[PDB]
């Protein structure tokens, strides 16, 4: 987990302000479009049902 | 160990303190509300093998 | 006042700072694109002017109306204005300059006439009461030459019909990212080329069908192209002005948080003190 | 080969060297080989045939324009839309009409509109200057 | 209690759909203010129309409010509520005018009111 | 008065909802400019001088 | 004592107009602070300039304050001040720099001070 989760936190911290910029800016640079859609994929990935805990294997695989 | 709400222990303590006429402090919480949570959460600790051995009088040696 | 109202106001001022900080970046990117679209526009006019020069006042010449300084009995203006506020002083400096020159002209008893690009100027000159004869609005950030044909068609028709004697375009000039200047400049009759095409001596064109019919269309297309260039430069200046306006607004919001927070701390301390003193000095 | 430029009032539409071209000039179909004498003519709307060096043909559709084949450089000053008199007079009547009816359309900037609306709503009833004692 | 396991996927989906249409309409309000409605997309105008119809349809005439307005009260079952809101969201009533939903009651009374308009 | 005041309530409601834009009035579409300019006028109509009471007929007439 | 009956309709109306203008200027002070003055509508830029002229014209030199400013004091009759404020509001002095109004007794002295800047 230490190896596969290095960037996640700061990546999301930046993506959540870039998504706040995004509302007023259409016609976004493709460079930032990539980052926005990736942050969105990961944010959609981390949500979880209320009683479905994951073993370290499953979490590490999904984060891989 | 999970304390379902330390926020309500503080309120219960404020009540049981004001009812004893002890002088209050900020937000009418008793003077030592910090000491209340402090001396509780400072028990959550990892404890080394020598302490475990001495407390249990040599009955356990390898464990922390 | 009270801690809660001041904290709500602080939250709203931080939100305002976010909004302006975003508008600045959007305006900067649009400024780059709108001056690329400005750089792209030169070659057409740059070559059309050479052709017109050679035909008009080279070794040979023709006597088209648009080239001779007839008597000025009334003047017309083509006015470029933004379609979006928050540009700073861009539009009002230009309109004040125009009003001063139109004052000068009307003093001599010569009338003045106006055709408006963009809606800001339309509303302004409706309020002041200037005579507006044709307008196009809602071009926004996608100016296209097929839309400018209308008003310049009107002004040209009124020029060669004898009802105008001089025609100006007033617009902003994008000089540097930090500075832009409003300019009134003449485009009928045609201003004087710095260069001489005496070196074109050696050759002349093969006109099909004849040069007189071609010079007319060349001059019309050149006027339209200059009006288009003016529109695009005014658009780039609009973006560069909105950018600095939003930068200053972000800095002013930032310097206002630092006052609202002092007021907030003062109210927080006063409320703590009053509550705790009421309790203690009430007991016993 | 010679250097051809096809430029609109807005954007450049082509460039490079060319072997020859075929244009439908105003007085009739026409073809410009290298070294052609200086010629100036209007051209009717339609396709312009290019054969780029190494024979690579391509067609550009030109709504019209003025062709100027100078001694070494032929440049086509194409335009963006069909031009005539029946049309430009329609546009001029429409502009006379819009100004006269006092009709004004909205811009298309759906971004500036949202930004401006959020900025106006955030700044309302803020009363900050009455609250911080800025003298002003 | 608003989660699928207790109310069922039908109720949960209808509720989240209503909230989505109204949230989007809130966004569209300021664009409609500044630029004007005739600039909206051809789908967005449909969102505006359906959001306004949903918004009108949430009102209801109470039996105990008859003394304030004189109009008689209505009792609306849950089945009628879900059926109505789902039908509105899926365009089955795009042909009725907005006011046909105001203080209406059940959805059938919306068509009976629109016939009168 | 019960009949007539219903429209005053909604006129002032829509005016209070749009008031934020009164400072950017020039940008607005004319479809809302009419609502804002009707709100300002019904607001200017409710002003009244001291010791100048209106009988119910005059109030109803003016609100009509 | 500020009632139409007690002080006359002209005095009362001038006072209320001054209040209205200054308050309208207060309401703009925050938008001026954030977005700068160039965003104000042309109608609301006139209000600001007249508000500031009025702010300065309420200043006056006092005979007991010569010790501080050196300038001689002024005594301004009521008839002479309601006229100056009617003028500033109606616009008949709307071509004069603000500092023409700082520490002057009567409007005459302001139009006279403007000659010296």
């Amino acid at each position: 987990m230490k190896k596969l989760s290095g960037g996640i936190r700061t990546a999301l911290a930046q993506y959540r302000e870039l998504a706040a910029f995004s509302q007023f800016a259409s016609d976004l640079d493709d460079a930032t479009r990539k980052q926005l859609d990736h942050g969105q994929k990961v944010t959609e990935l981390l949500k979880q049902k209320q009683y479905a805990p994951m073993s370290v294997a499953q979490q590490s695989l999904v984060l891989f | 160990i999970i304390y379902d709400d330390l926020s309500k222990q503080a309120v219960a303590y404020r009540q049981i303190s004001l009812l004893l006429r002890r002088p209050p402090g900020r937000e009418a919480f008793p003077g030592d509300v910090f000491y209340l949570h402090s001396r509780l959460l400072e028990r959550a600790a990892r404890v080394n093998a020598e302490y475990v051995e001495a407390f249990t009088k040599g009955e356990v040696k390898g464990k922390t | 006042a009270g801690a809660k109202d001041i904290r709500s106001k602080i939250a709203s001022v931080q939100n305002t700072q976010k909004i302006t900080k975003a508008m600045e970046m959007v305006a900067a990117s649009k400024m780059r694109k709108s001056q690329d679209r400005m750089a792209a526009s030169r070659p057409y006019a740059e070559t059309m002017r050479k052709v017109i020069g050679h035909l008009a006042h080279g070794n040979l010449e023709y006597k088209h109306p648009y080239l001779e300084d007839r008597d000025v009995k009334r003047v017309g203006y083509l006015v470029v204005s933004t379609d979006r506020g928050l540009a700073g002083g861009l539009n009002i400096n230009l309109f004040k300059k125009l009003l001063a020159e139109m004052k000068t002209w009307t003093d001599k008893g010569v009338q003045a006439d106006l055709a408006m690009i963009g809606s800001k100027g339309v509303s302004f000159f409706n309020s002041v009461g200037g005579n507006v004869v044709a307008q196009v609005t809602g071009m926004g950030d996608n100016p296209s030459l097929s839309e400018l044909i209308g008003p310049v068609k009107v002004m040209l028709q009124a020029y060669d019909e004898g009802r105008l004697d001089k025609l100006y375009i007033v617009s902003n000039k994008f000089i540097n990212t930090m500075s832009q200047v409003p300019t009134i400049s003449q485009l009928l009759p045609l201003p004087a080329s710095d260069d001489d095409d005496l070196k074109h001596k050696s050759w002349d064109y093969l006109y099909e069908p004849d040069p007189k019919a071609l010079l007319d269309t060349l001059l019309r297309r050149y006027v339209e192209s200059q009006v288009y260039q003016g529109v695009v430069e005014n658009l780039a200046s609009e973006q560069a002005a909105r950018m600095v306006a939003m930068k200053a607004a972000t800095d002013n919001g930032g310097s206002l948080i630092k006052e609202l927070q002092l007021v907030y701390n003062k109210a927080r301390q006063a409320s703590i003190t009053q509550e705790l003193t009421e309790i203690v000095s009430g007991a016993a | 080969t010679y250097h051809l430029d096809v430029v609109s009032a807005e954007q450049q539409m082509f460039s490079g060297l060319v072997e020859k071209i075929q244009v439908t000039g105003s007085e009739g179909e026409l073809g410009i080989y290298p070294g052609h004498a200086p010629l100036l003519t209007a051209i009717k709307p339609g396709m312009i045939r290019i054969v780029k060096q190494h024979g690579h043909e391509e067609f550009i559709y030109l709504s019209g324009g003025i062709l100027e084949v100078q001694p070494g450089n032929v440049t086509v000053l194409a335009d963006t839309a069909i031009r005539g008199q029946d049309l430009d007079e329609a546009r001029a009547m429409e502009a006379k009409r819009k100004a006269e009816e006092h009709i004004s359309s909205s811009h298309g900037d759906v971004d500036y509109a949202q930004a401006s609306a959020e900025l106006a709503k955030a700044i309302a009833q803020l009363r900050v200057i009455e609250l911080t004692k800025k003298a002003m | 209690q608003l989660d699928p396991l207790v109310v069922g996927q039908e109720h949960y989906d209808t509720a989240r759909g209503v909230q989505s249409i109204l949230q989007r309409y809130q966004e569209l309000k300021d664009i409609i203010a500044i630029l004007g409605m005739d600039e909206l997309s051809e789908e967005d105008k449909l969102v505006v129309a359906r959001a306004r119809k949903i918004q009108r349809f949430l009102s209801q005439p109470f039996f105990v409010a008859e003394v304030f307005t004189g109009s008689p009260g209505k009792y609306v079952s849950l089945k009628d509520t879900i059926r109505g809101f789902k039908g509105i969201m899926e365009g089955e009533y795009d042909h009725l005018p907005e006011q046909a939903f105001y203080m209406v009651g059940s959805i059938e009374e919306a068509v009976e009111k629109a016939k009168k308009l």
